C-alpha cells in the first residue's frame, strides 16, 4: 500500500490554501501557520490510458480554478469556496479535439490560452457554455508540439502570447492580433520546455539544452546564457541512460516573486538549482545555491518567495513520508532552507487526507507515469 | 536529419551561392529573396534563374534523393555555361518549410514565394501567419495545380487570412511570374499579394 | 515661383532635415518616408512625428503663406522641446504634388502618402499612375474627409485603378495611422495598399 | 501679295509623294527625278484664331495620312489616292476636348495616340466611326503641357508610350499597360520639346536646355550631352530677346547614315552632329547649314534632310519655300540640292497663286513660331 506521489501543489495568494494533484484528483487544504495544515475536501476525475490531471490555475480574483483533464480533452472551470468543508465544485467542462497541454489566463481574467499537443492554440471565454462539440478554429498555430504558453504585457499595455515548442521555437505573437508574428527568440538547439517571465522584458527559458536561456523579449537580444552542466552531472543516474548515453533535460524553471531568484529542476534528479539574476547587468545569471531532497524532484512551483517541491516518493519504506518541501529564503543566512515544520505536517495531512480511498492508495505499478519531459 | 541555422544571423549563405561572396569582406553581396517551397526537381528554378538574374532563388525541398538530384543538376548547369555567372544564382536544400523557414529568413525578407503542384497541407490558416512573416508587405504568393480541390483549398485559406489578398486575372496576365509558372512542367493559378501589417504601435 | 530638384538624387534633404545629415561623411542617414498631401497648417504631421520617430515625415502644401506658417510652427516644436530629437524628423515644403513628385521622390520611396480632408483632384485615374511610382510594393494610401461625394469620388478611382485595393474596415480598426487620421482637428475613412507591379520581365 | 510660307514636308517612303502644310491647307504633289514636280491636290480645311493644321502622318501602307486640325480639335484622317490628280480624300474627323499636340501611330497600324495640349493621353482605332460627342478617358496623363509622343518598343515586342512634357519631363510608360510607368528620364533644366529614337535603346531628347540630352532609355542612363551653345550664338539675333533665351525646336535622325540635325528656332541654320559607333551615346559636330531665311521646320526622308524656311519678306519674286539636303558620299558632307529645291520653289508657286486664302497680306499669315512659348 502506496500513497500516489503528489503531481503538483499550487498555493493562493495569501498562503492559506493549498492545491495539490495526485493521479487523477485534487486536494485542497488550508493552512494556517505554525504548520497547521486542515483538509478541505477532494475532487476526482469521473470519466495505456492514464487520466491525468495538470496545470492548475487560480483566476486573480481567485474564485475559480482551472486545470486540464487528460481523459476528456477539456478544461475543467471550478468555484472555489473558501469557507466550505470542500473547497471544489466542478461547474463546467469545456471539451477539445485534442488534449490541452499547456494554459494561461488572459488580462481580463475570463479568456483562458489553451496550447495543444498539436500545436494549435485556441481561447476560451470560461463565462461562455460549453458548446457540446467544438466549433472554433485556433487563433494561431505551430507544426511542432507546444510546450508552454505565457500571455505578456508591454509597458503600452500591448499584450503578447509566447509559445514555445518541441522544435526549439519560441514564439511572440500579437494578442488577440494573432495573425501577427512578432519575432522569434534564436538560440535553443534543443527542444525548450519552460519559460518564465521576469522584469524588464526579462525572459528566462529551458529545456533540452545545456544552457539556461535569458532574454529580453522585446529587443529579441539574448542576453545571456548560462551553463549548468558542471552541476547537475554528479545527480545524474542511469535514467539519464539514453536509447540504443547522457541526456537530461530541464523540467520547470520559475522565479520568486520579489527576490532576484530563479529556480529550476532538471527531470529524475534529487535537487533545484537557484539561481540569482544580476541587479547590475540584466539577464546575467549566477549559481545561489543546490538544495538536494531525500527523492527525485517531480514538481517545482513558487509561492511569492518561497519555493514548494513535490517528490516521487514511491519506494520508501514503513511510513511513507517527504511527499512534499517547503523552501523558504532566510535573510538571516541568506540563504534557502526547508521548512521542515511546515513539511512534515503536510506530510501527516497527506497521509489522513488520502487514507481509505483505493484510488489514490495502491500497487507501486498502478502509479501514473511521473517523468514526461524527456520525451521531446 | 535536417541541418538548419540556430538562426537567420548564423546562416552562411556563402557556400550555395558563392558567387555572391565578397572575397575582400568576406561578405555576402545579395541575400535570398525568392522561394520555391517544394521545389522538386528543380524545374521552376531553372526558369526562373534567367527571368531574375539580379535575384537569389531558393528551392526547398524535404525528400533527400531529389535534393541530392537537384544539387547535381545545378551544379552542371553552372559548369556547363559559357558566362561566368549562369545560373549561379540558384539553388537548393533540404529542409521543412513547415517548421524551419524563419530560421533562415529574416522577418519580411522574400518577395516571391511558390507553391507550384504542392502534393495533394504547406497551405494552412495557421502556416500563412509564418509565411507572412518571412514575405516582405508587396511580396507575393504564386499558386499553381492540376487539382481543382487543392486549387479551392490554397484559394480559401488565402483568401480568409487578414494578411492575404487575392490578385485579379488581369493582375495574372500580366505577370512573367505566372507565365513562367503555366509553362513549366489543365492549370489552376492563384496568386496573393502581403497586405501590409496594420501598425500596433 | 516653386524650388524642386532636377532629379530626385540632387535633392539635398539635410536642410529640412539637419538632425539626419551625418557630421562625417556629410551624407543622409535617413530618408523621406512618409509623405503628408496637402498638409494644410501641420497637424496631422504633429500627431504622426511621435508615433514614427524612425521615419522621416515631409508634408506638401502649394499655399505659401500656409507653408510659411507651418515652418515656423516645426521650427518652434523643435526648440520647445526637451530632447535633441523631438520633432527632427518632421517638415513642410511648397511644391506642387499633382506635376512634382517624381523630382523629389525614388521609386517605391514612399511607404505612406496622406490625403486627409483634400479640397473639393489629386486624386484622379491618371495621377495614380505616378503615385504609384513613387509609393514602394505594400505602401499605403489614407484616405479621410467630411463630405461623402468626395470620399465616394476617391474610392471610385483608387478603387478602379490596377495598382490600388482597398483595406478592410477590420485592417482599419486595427492600424494606428487611421486613428490619428481620425483624431486630426463626420468622418469617411478609405485605405489603399499598392499593390505589387505585375512582372513584365 | 505673299504665299503662305510652308509649315511642313512630309515625304512618302519612296520619295515620289511630297505633302505640305500652308496654313490651313495640305498640298500633295509628286516627284520624279531629276526635278520633276506635278501638283497632286488641294485639301482645305473648311470648318486670335489661327486653323493650324499640325503633324501629318502617314500609316506604314500608306493608304491614309493622318493630322490635326485646331479648328476642330480634330484628328483628321485622309485617304491617299496615288494615282489621282488629287490625291487627298478628308474621310474623318474624331474630335476632342482640347486641341490634339502630338500623336504616334501604334505598331498595329491602327491605333492612333494623341497627346494634348493640357496633358492627357488618348488613343483612338482610325476604323472606327467618330463618336460624336467623344466619350473615353485618358490612357495617361501629366499635369504639364505634353511636347511630344512616341510609341517605341524593346527587343521582345514590349511597347512603350514615351511622353514628354512643359516640366522638363520625360516619362516611359507600359502600352498598353498604361497604368504602370516605367521610369522618368531626369536631367533636363529647362521644358523638351522633341525627341527621336534610334538605335539599341538609344533616345535623343532637347529643347529649352543649352545641351542635347543622349541617354539610354532601358538603362534611364544619361549617357551624355551636347553643349550647342558655341554654335547658335553667332545666329541669335532680337528674336531671342527675353536677355538670351533660345530652344531647340525639332531633333531628327538620318535614316541609316549616323547622323542627326536639329534646328533652334528663329535662327537661319541647322545643326548636324554625327552619332559616335564607337561609344553609343557620343554627339560630335558634323557640320552647320545656313540658309536665307529662319528654319521653321526640319524633316527627315530616308538621308536626306528636307527643309522649310519662313521667306515671309522676300522681294520680287517668292523663292526659297524649302531646302532638300543630301549626303554626298564623295564630300562626306552634306549639300543642298539645288535644282530639286528651286523647282520645288517652281512647282509651289505655280500650285498656290488665285488662292486668295494661301496669297495674302502679310500679317493675315499664321504665327511661325511657337515652341518659345514654353
Amino acid at each position: 500500500s502506496v500513497i500516489h506521489p503528489l503531481q503538483n501543489l499550487l498555493t493562493s495568494r495569501d498562503g492559506s490554501l493549498v492545491f495539490a494533484i495526485i493521479k487523477n484528483c485534487i486536494l485542497s487544504f488550508k493552512y494556517q501557520s505554525p504548520n497547521h495544515w486542515e483538509f478541505a475536501g477532494k475532487w476526482s476525475d469521473d470519466f495505456p490510458i492514464y487520466s491525468y490531471i495538470r496545470n492548475l490555475r487560480l483566476t486573480s480574483d481567485e474564485s475559480r480554478l482551472i486545470a486540464c483533464a487528460d481523459s476528456d480533452k477539456s478544461l475543467l472551470v471550478f468555484d472555489v469556496d473558501k469557507t466550505s468543508k470542500n473547497v471544489l465544485k466542478l461547474r463546467k467542462r469545456f471539451c477539445f479535439s485534442k488534449r490541452p497541454n499547456a494554459i494561461s489566463i488572459a488580462e481580463d481574467d475570463t479568456t483562458v490560452i489553451i496550447a495543444d499537443k498539436f500545436g494549435d492554440v485556441y481561447s476560451i471565454d470560461i463565462n461562455s457554455i460549453p458548446e457540446e462539440k467544438f466549433t472554433q478554429e485556433p487563433i494561431l498555430g505551430h507544426v511542432s508540439m507546444l510546450t508552454d504558453v505565457h500571455l505578456i504585457k508591454d509597458s503600452d499595455g500591448h499584450q503578447f502570447i509566447i509559445t514555445s515548442d518541441r522544435d526549439e521555437h519560441i514564439k511572440i505573437s500579437h494578442y488577440p492580433q494573432c495573425f501577427i508574428v512578432d519575432k522569434w527568440l534564436f538560440g535553443h538547439k534543443h527542444f525548450v520546455s519552460s519559460i518564465c517571465c521576469g522584469k524588464d522584458y526579462l525572459l528566462l527559458s529551458a529545456g533540452g539544452d545545456d544552457k539556461i536561456f535569458a532574454w529580453d523579449w522585446k529587443t529579441g537580444k539574448n542576453l545571456s546564457t548560462f551553463d549548468y552542466n558542471s552541476l547537475i552531472k554528479p545527480y545524474l543516474n542511469d535514467q539519464h541512460l539514453a536509447p540504443p548515453i547522457i541526456e537530461f533535460a530541464v523540467s520547470k524553471i520559475i522565479k520568486s516573486k520579489n527576490l532576484p531568484f530563479v529556480a529550476f529542476f532538471v527531470e529524475a534528479t534529487k535537487c533545484i538549482i537557484i539561481l540569482e539574476m544580476s541587479e547590475k547587468q540584466k539577464g546575467d545569471l549566477a549559481l545561489k545555491q543546490i538544495i538536494t531532497f531525500p527523492y527525485n524532484v517531480i514538481s517545482l512551483s513558487a509561492h511569492n518567495d518561497e519555493f514548494q517541491v513535490t517528490l516521487d516518493n514511491k519506494e520508501s519504506s514503513g511510513v511513507q513520508k517527504n511527499f512534499a518541501k517547503f523552501i523558504e529564503y532566510n535573510l538571516n543566512e541568506n540563504s534557502f532552507v526547508v521548512n521542515n515544520e511546515k513539511s512534515n505536517e503536510f506530510d501527516s495531512a497527506i497521509i489522513q487526507s488520502v487514507q481509505g480511498d483505493s484510488n489514490l492508495v495502491t500497487k507501486k505499478e498502478e502509479i501514473y507515469p511521473l517523468y514526461n519531459v524527456s520525451s521531446l | 536529419q535536417l541541418e538548419y541555422p540556430v538562426s537567420p544571423q548564423d546562416m552562411d549563405w556563402s557556400k550555395l551561392y558563392p558567387y555572391y561572396k565578397n572575397a575582400e569582406n568576406g561578405q555576402m553581396t545579395k541575400k535570398v529573396t525568392i522561394a520555391d517551397i517544394g521545389c522538386g526537381f528543380g524545374g521552376l528554378m531553372i526558369d526562373l534563374s534567367p527571368a531574375f538574374p539580379e535575384d537569389l532563388i531558393l528551392g526547398m525541398e524535404i525528400r533527400v534523393q531529389v535534393t541530392n538530384y537537384v544539387e547535381d543538376r545545378i551544379i552542371a548547369l553552372r559548369n556547363n555555361t559559357a558566362s561566368k555567372h549562369g545560373f549561379q544564382n540558384i539553388n537548393v536544400l533540404r529542409g521543412n518549410a513547415m517548421k524551419f523557414l524563419p530560421n533562415f529568413f529574416e522577418k519580411g525578407q522574400l518577395s516571391k514565394m511558390f507553391f507550384c503542384f504542392p502534393d495533394p497541407r504547406i497551405i494552412t490558416n495557421t502556416l500563412l501567419s509564418e509565411y507572412a512573416y518571412v514575405l516582405k508587405e508587396g511580396g507575393v504568393v504564386y499558386t499553381i495545380t492540376d487539382v481543382k480541390d487543392l486549387h479551392e483549398w490554397m484559394v480559401k485559406h488565402l483568401e480568409e487570412h487578414p494578411l492575404f489578398e487575392r490578385l485579379s486575372k488581369e493582375w495574372e496576365e500580366n505577370d512573367e511570374c505566372v507565365k513562367i509558372m503555366r509553362n513549366a512542367t489543365d492549370k489552376f493559378v492563384a496568386c496573393f499579394t502581403r497586405l501590409p501589417t496594420p501598425a500596433i504601435l
